[PDB]
């Protein structure tokens, strides 16, 4: 009597009674149970970094360098830009210059004058104009005063057409005094790497141009290779896309 | 990552150098409260569900319009959305104990927690109001030390939502 | 970037003549009727926030995959990227609707996505199936007879679908 | 780059859950050895000059190609850049060490250094052999019961070792 | 502010060269179209009260909490400030439509929005409500292309609160 | 920027004689005093988002016209900026309470705060007042016996006093 007061009899083997238990029994704690299963593609907060080279270079802090400085900051600062600008190429005692530096430390420059001038110095001719063709020297212009890859063609007709009609003082102030660097790093903030996380403008090539272009953090912009500083970027900037076998 | 170990090595790495006295000065200082940080986290790891839950029904509580029909909190998947959102935060809180710094809270949580609320409207009282609720379960919970390092990832959560 | 006039204006030149009057009556045609194109452009910007919203809704609903822990866009740093990249396409679709040609958005927009996303590991057919998903949440507004003009425009449907579906098709 | 701790919270993650009670046994110790794990850490920082050239040293007398002109050693600009090479592989070795995870090696010491060897033409050999005399020098300074209170550490020789084999191995 | 001739000398002074012939075409269009602005701004200006009190009703109907006791929406001097704010919303609406340009809703509004809400603890989805409000009278109040220009500004206006 | 530790150094090598033991005891005294002062920045960077709100509530109730249409705070995003310099202000003042040096704010930012806000044509006192504010409602949070153990902290009550008291009339 009491089984029959539980209600009319329903039809057995209905195939959908698993579907029913699921969907009745305790949905909140299983969906939280599905909700936080791993995912069997197991990625990591930094995968997509780690996969490619560069998590070093994202991971770095952003240095500056701001007038009243005292001591340690300026000779940490010093060691970063010449490690950026000069691409990671050993710079001996020799070769660094001190007139700059003492320019700096008085206040007389700021730290993108200080770029400005290192970028006129005979080093960086010496590693990356005048062992190179004009697309090398545009692309390490870009990738050093700048952070970012070049995007298109008209970048390098451009500024191959700047340099020829004006030298090569004027070719380093039209990266350094142009919007985009004051905009990302300004008068006081070292250049950086910034291509790798996505810039407002860029176009999809910009990112896989830089890392064409970087070479891990190890790796450097020589020219000491047995190759000698060849460009990257020739073929990936007018065919962006496809692919030519001559 | 921004350990303690991890910011004085990019630090020291960024100036080209070794790691002089100050660092490991700061190293042995995070050594040294390892201890109560990592019981910390064995706490709020092993009260579990009774911290996620009294976190739950306290933002109802304060936010009683929330579970009213028609709208964001109705319905169990929601329930159990924000059971999973509040498990990730306490998760979260207990990483940071562990490795004695706010690198898991900043990695995981912190950055681009905004765009990302305001992208599926959620809003931050709501996490707000559980992490309050979480500071006064571990008040009872922890005494001493750990009391005091757990509350500082709790409201340095909660100004990130602030 | 090229729109319709500039394309047309590029092959008139590869032959070297001018423009001839079947082309001078497409370009006619298409500045007359290019008010709607102004409406359909305006009907994307103004309710881009909410096919953002439920093309993401949609896709992560139909992929725990993609927002369990370990998943690609989980870490909540990853899911500011995933949206952001939804902001993205939808903005160069939205050019290449006003423009008139696919050269914007295949030019400035997707030639090196495949790779990017291969680079970092995401699911690309993920990255398609949103871009489908912004489609199909963006007709309806795309559609809406509210506080427009009525009139025909079929062919700015069929133009801004096939926008989509080159979006998707060059990302997958 | 990750220590022990952000490496065991890494893996917690991927699989969803909290920290386990072994893992924080775990981390637990390794924040007990701490203070070893310093000293280690301070006796390669502080004798890192002579253990330079102690390496440079013994590898021109084992290696005396590279010093001969036309060598890969041979100017001063190229010896400076083997000094400094071995005092940037000292110096992530240390780091490692200090950290207790091989992850900031292979994020910044190693991440193209074959890469750039090879195109260099530098002999990779050689400089695999420049870093295991380089561990054998720093053992020595390792080793030296003088100022530290006595104790046992040999996992630490063992650490410094392994991160000493995993950069000769990544670069030869 | 960055009206459209406002863009015109912007984009114009920047470069060496003068104003060609893209840069006469955009003034020449606004200078059209500007007209029907005015006449827009003008049937806009009549109905302040009606917009603003139609516009506070519908966002408190919409949300019964903010209202009740304990809530930022109570209070004489509250509903006295939101009536307030509306008020600025209409005239920085105004000024763009008179403008022909967004300049002065960037200017005075949106600029520096998020912070601001942030700090006081506003919400935006009472504004934007609001606005949808204001959207809908305008539909009855202008017809035509001035009914679009308004409602352009206006839905500019919701994109900059979301 | 500089510490009281530093100010002793400094002053012991103008004077080019070592650290005299009274300093020296000075120097301990702080040094185990700096339990309570550690705890003291800790709740200014904990409650700084309430007491800058709680402090502009204070100020847009005492002083009006920074609502007013030609008001200074009347614009939107210049208010945001009042909030904002509140907060570095805030920062700072945390900055000089951990160090025990008031220069570290003053010498920072005040030699140039004095001409900026007399060029931009603020009401200067208002910010005065808005320093004290700050000051008065980090002292209420400060004397929170809550959460932490009980002790002696009117000195540290004091410096911080004194601390806005020197930002607000140099702001003055
Ligand atoms: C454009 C040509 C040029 C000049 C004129 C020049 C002088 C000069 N000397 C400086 C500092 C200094 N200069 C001196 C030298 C003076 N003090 C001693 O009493 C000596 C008797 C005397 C030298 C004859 C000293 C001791 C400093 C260190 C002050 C400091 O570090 O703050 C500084 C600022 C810091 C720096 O150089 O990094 C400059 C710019 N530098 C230049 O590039
Ligand atoms: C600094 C040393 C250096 C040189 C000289 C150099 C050549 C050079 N020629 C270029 C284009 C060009 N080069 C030519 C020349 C060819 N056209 C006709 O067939 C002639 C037979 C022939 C010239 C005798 C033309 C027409 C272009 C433009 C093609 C285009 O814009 O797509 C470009 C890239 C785009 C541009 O300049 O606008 C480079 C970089 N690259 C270098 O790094
Ligand atoms: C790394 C750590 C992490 C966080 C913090 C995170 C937040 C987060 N919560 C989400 C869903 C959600 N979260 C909530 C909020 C909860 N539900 C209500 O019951 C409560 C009132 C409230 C919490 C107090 C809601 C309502 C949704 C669903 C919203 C929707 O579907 O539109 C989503 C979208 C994914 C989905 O659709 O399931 C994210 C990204 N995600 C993460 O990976
Ligand atoms: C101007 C044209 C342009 C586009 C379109 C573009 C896309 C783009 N998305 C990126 C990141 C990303 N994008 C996504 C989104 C994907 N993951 C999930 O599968 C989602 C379903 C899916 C979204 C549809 C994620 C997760 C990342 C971060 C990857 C990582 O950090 O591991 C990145 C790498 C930079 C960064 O990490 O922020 C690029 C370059 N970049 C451009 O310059
Ligand atoms: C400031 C920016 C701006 C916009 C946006 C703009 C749109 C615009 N749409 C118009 C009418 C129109 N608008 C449309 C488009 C509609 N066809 C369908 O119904 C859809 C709902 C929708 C597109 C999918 C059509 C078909 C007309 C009438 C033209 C005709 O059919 O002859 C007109 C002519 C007069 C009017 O009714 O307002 C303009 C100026 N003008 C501007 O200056
Ligand atoms: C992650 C930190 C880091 C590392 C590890 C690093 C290695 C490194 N070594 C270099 C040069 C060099 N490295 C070596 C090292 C070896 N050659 C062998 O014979 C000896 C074992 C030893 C000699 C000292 C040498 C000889 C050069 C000079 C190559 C040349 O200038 O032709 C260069 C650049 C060449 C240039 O200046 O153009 C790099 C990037 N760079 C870095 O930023
Ligand atoms: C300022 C930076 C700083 C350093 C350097 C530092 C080291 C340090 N070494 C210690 C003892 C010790 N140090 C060592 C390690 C040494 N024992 C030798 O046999 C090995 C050759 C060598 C390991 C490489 C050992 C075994 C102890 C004894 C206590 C223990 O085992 O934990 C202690 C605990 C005090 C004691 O028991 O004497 C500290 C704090 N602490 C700091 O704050
Ligand atoms: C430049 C133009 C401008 C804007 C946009 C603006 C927003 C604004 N509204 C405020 C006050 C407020 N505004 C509101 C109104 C909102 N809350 C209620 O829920 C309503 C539904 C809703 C009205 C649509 C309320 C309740 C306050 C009280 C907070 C306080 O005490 O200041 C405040 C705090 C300062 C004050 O006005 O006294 C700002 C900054 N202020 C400006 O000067
Ligand atoms: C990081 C250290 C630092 C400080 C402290 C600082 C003060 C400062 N506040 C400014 C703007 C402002 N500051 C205020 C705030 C004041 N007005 C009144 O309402 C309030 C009583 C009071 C709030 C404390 C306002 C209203 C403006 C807007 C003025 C304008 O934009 O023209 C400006 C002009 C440019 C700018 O920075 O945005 C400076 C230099 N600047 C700095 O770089
Ligand atoms: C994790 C970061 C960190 C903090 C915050 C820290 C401060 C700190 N404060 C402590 C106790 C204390 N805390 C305070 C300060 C409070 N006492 C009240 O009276 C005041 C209202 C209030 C001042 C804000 C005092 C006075 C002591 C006891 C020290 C003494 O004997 O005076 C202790 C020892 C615990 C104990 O005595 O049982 C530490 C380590 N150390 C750290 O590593």
């Amino acid at each position: 009597m009491a089984r029959r007061m539980a209600g009319r009899p329903v039809p057995k083997g209905n195939p959908f009674l698993d579907m029913a238990r699921e969907l009745t029994d305790n949905r909140a704690l299983t969906l939280v149970k599905e909700f936080t299963a791993p995912s069997p593609y197991q990625q990591t907060e930094t995968y997509g970094q780690e996969r490619i080279r560069a998590l070093g270079t994202i991971e770095a802090p952003r240095v500056t360098l701001r007038a009243p400085f005292t001591d340690e900051q300026f000779q940490g600062a010093l060691y970063a830009i010449y490690r950026h600008i000069f691409g990671n190429t050993y710079v001996m005692e020799s070769e660094r210059p001190t007139t700059a530096e003492s320019q700096l430390k008085d206040g007389r420059i700021t730290v993108r004058g200080f770029i400005k001038l290192l970028a006129k110095s005979e080093v960086y001719r010496s590693r990356f104009f005048q062992k190179t063709s004009q697309n090398r020297f545009i692309e390490l212009n870009h990738k050093l005063l700048l952070g970012r890859a070049p995007y298109d063609q008209a970048e390098i007709s451009a500024h191959l057409d700047l340099w020829n009609t004006q030298g090569y003082d004027a070719e380093i102030d039209s990266y350094v005094e142009s919007e985009e660097y004051l905009e990302n790093f300004g008068e006081d903030v070292i250049p950086y790497f910034r291509g790798f996380k996505y810039q407002t403008g860029q176009s999809a090539q910009g990112f896989n141009r830089l890392l064409d272009l970087y070479g891990g953090w190890a790796g450097s912009d020589t020219d000491r290779n047995q190759s000698g500083q060849v460009a990257r970027l020739t073929n990936s900037l007018v065919r962006p896309g496809q692919v030519v076998e001559p | 990552s921004r350990t303690v170990i991890t910011e004085v090595i990019a630090t020291a790495d960024s100036q080209g150098r070794f790691l002089n006295s100050t660092e490991l000065q700061a190293a042995f200082g995070r050594f040294e409260r390892a201890v109560p940080a990592i019981e910390a986290a064995r706490a709020l790891t092993k009260n579990q569900d009774a911290l996620v839950k009294g976190a739950v029904q306290a933002v109802f509580k304060k936010f009683p319009y929330v579970t009213q029909p028609g709208e964001k909190g109705y319905g169990d998947s929601n329930q159990a959305k924000c059971a999973r959102d509040i498990g990730y935060y306490l998760r979260f809180i207990t990483y940071s104990l562990v490795a004695s710094g706010t690198g898991p809270l900043d990695d995981y949580v912190i950055a681009g927690l905004r765009e990302v609320n305001r992208a599926f409207n959620l809003n931050p009282l709501w996490y707000i109001e559980a992490l309050n609720y979480i500071k006064g379960e571990t008040g009872k919970l922890l005494s001493g030390q750990s009391k005091t390092e757990a509350l500082l990832y709790i409201d340095h959560a909660i100004n990130a939502l602030s | 970037m090229n729109d319709v006039f500039t394309r047309a204006i590029a092959q008139a030149d590869l032959k070297g003549s001018f423009l001839l009057e079947s082309d001078l009556d497409k370009l006619a045609s298409f500045a007359k009727e290019g008010v709607k194109r102004l409406d359909a452009v305006a009907a994307l910007t103004n309710n881009a926030p909410a096919i953002i919203s439920d093309a993401a809704h949609k896709l992560f609903a139909e992929q725990q995959e993609l927002i369990q822990p370990g998943g690609n866009a989980y870490p909540h740093r990853r899911m500011a990227a995933c949206l952001r990249d939804m902001e993205i396409i939808l903005r160069y679709v939205s050019y290449a609707l006003l423009a008139g040609d696919a050269s914007v958005l295949d030019d400035r927009c997707l030639n090196g996505l495949r790779e990017t996303y291969n680079a970092l590991g995401t699911p690309t057919q993920s990255v398609a199936r949103a871009v489908q998903l912004m489609k199909d949440a963006a007709m309806v507004h795309l559609k809406s007879t509210a506080n427009v003009t009525v009139g025909d425009c079929s062919s700015l449907y069929s133009e801004a679908a096939t926008y989509f579906d080159k979006a998707a098709a060059s990302i997958a």
